[PDB]
């Protein structure tokens, strides 16, 4: 598939497809690329595992159908999975597209002012945490002196981290130094699956 | 060991050239067959060209020949891509590999970005807490990175000491301005009874700044 959402324990699949036989010389590869990693091949020659790669991988198939299969998955195998061909095996060497894994979601739940820096710059950027939740999906709004604004506002997500399997956002909104000074209230608002009321906290100058 | 560590890498202008080495270490170099795959901001991988040690030398994505030169210095255990009339699409992160059927071995990556907007350095600026509600158990500061340009910089906590509880936020663009943040969640007893510094490192512009963490007034 294009995603794969699988609880540690359990059995994951990835099949990949050539246009052409490809069974011939090599040459199907698997690659394995971790978050902020370079790709790292499990799997040549079809089923062959590379040094280090776990007992838990195995691959299979033939000719113009191919699967990877993980008896038991660890916390550590998330990532994209790549499948490959061989460069001198139908040349140009390609690429399947994306180990079924593509995603959202970037605040902050801690809530910061201004530094008294940036205001010197004639500037003002007001940072707001949301750490370590689960699932992905998250709605963070900001309110100043009560009206909710999108403008200015840039949202960046973390990968799935390995140590617990959790994501966190961070949400920043960029306001002139004199736009800042012209209101009060301001608050970071998050609607998550969690809580059935959002998440608020705020700041008052 | 066996490793692989690509330089070169940055802003240039479309029509300009860059020139990316990878510095072999741990096998005989010239062994092996050294290929480029390259990864456009998030796209999938890409194979770009291929260097055999043979009699001959080399092969090209389509796309890239006339404009790529791909070569290798065995004495000085170095691969090298010679990169020209640079395009929008060239735009990605470049590695370096050791394949032996199949890419055994990958570089780190180096970014190539293809733009005509200007290098400008980040201003960093330390986020402390603005609120004593969040005391004691676990204090989380802040570091912003604020209107720099091209991708990447680095952000350590502590020069690398600090490992464990840090969230760094991919970068948004705005107005060809990058700007992240990074969070790290200490103990309230280590901080701010010991130093917390963030630690920036944007090498397109050779800005390194390090913004200790002091409480507010």
């Amino acid at each position: 598939p294009h995603s794969a959402s699988g609880p540690p324990d359990q059995t994951v699949t990835i099949s990949c497809s050539g246009s052409s036989s490809n069974i011939e010389g090599n040459t199907v590869n698997w690659y394995q690329q971790f978050p902020g990693k370079a790709p790292q091949l499990l799997i040549y020659g079809k089923d062959q595992r590379p040094s280090g790669v776990p007992d838990r991988f195995s691959a299979s198939k033939s000719g113009t159908s191919a699967s990877l299969t993980i008896s038991g998955l660890q916390a550590e195998d998330e990532a994209d999975y790549y499948c490959a061909a061989w460069d001198d095996s139908l040349n140009g060497w390609v690429f399947g597209g994306g180990t079924k894994l593509t995603v959202l979601g970037a605040p902050t739940v801690s809530i910061f002012p201004p530094s008294s820096e940036q205001l010197t710059s004639g500037g003002a950027s007001v940072v707001c945490f949301l750490n370590n939740f689960y699932p992905k999906d998250i709605n963070v709004k900001w309110k100043i002196d009560g009206s909710e604004r999108q403008n200015g506002v840039l949202n960046s997500w973390t990968d799935q981290d390995s140590k617990d399997s959790t994501y966190s956002m961070s949400s920043t909104l960029t306001l002139t130094k004199d736009e800042y000074e012209r209101h009060n209230s301001y608050t970071c608002e998050a609607t998550h699956k969690t809580s059935t009321s959002p998440i608020v906290k705020s700041f008052n100058r | 060991e066996v490793q692989l560590q690509q330089s070169g890498p940055e802003l240039v202008k479309p029509g300009a050239s860059v020139k990316i080495s990878c510095k072999a270490s741990g096998y005989t170099f010239t062994d092996y067959y050294i290929n480029w795959m390259k990864q456009k901001p998030g796209q999938g991988l890409e194979w770009i060209g291929r260097i055999y040690p043979g009699y001959g030398n080399t092969k090209y994505n389509d796309k890239f020949k006339g404009k790529a030169t791909l070569t290798e210095d065995t004495s000085s255990n170095t691969a090298y891509m010679q990169l020209n009339s640079l395009t929008s699409e060239d735009t990605a992160v470049y590695f370096c590999a050791r394949s032996l059927t199949f890419f055994d071995v990958w570089g780190a990556g180096t970014t190539v970005t293809v733009s005509s907007a200007k290098t400008t350095p980040p201003s960093v600026y330390p986020l402390a807490p603005g609120s004593a509600a969040q005391t004691n158990s676990m204090v989380t500061l802040g570091c912003l990175v604020k209107g720099y340009f091209p991708e990447p910089v680095t952000v350590t906590w502590n020069s690398g000491s600090l490992s464990s509880g840090v969230h760094t936020f991919p970068a948004v663009l705005q107005s060809d301005l990058y700007t992240l943040s990074s969070s790290v969640t200490v103990p309230s007893s280590t901080w701010p009874s010991e130093t917390v510094t963030c630690n920036v490192a944007h090498p397109a512009s050779s800005t390194k700044v390090d913004k200790k963490i002091v409480p507010r007034d």
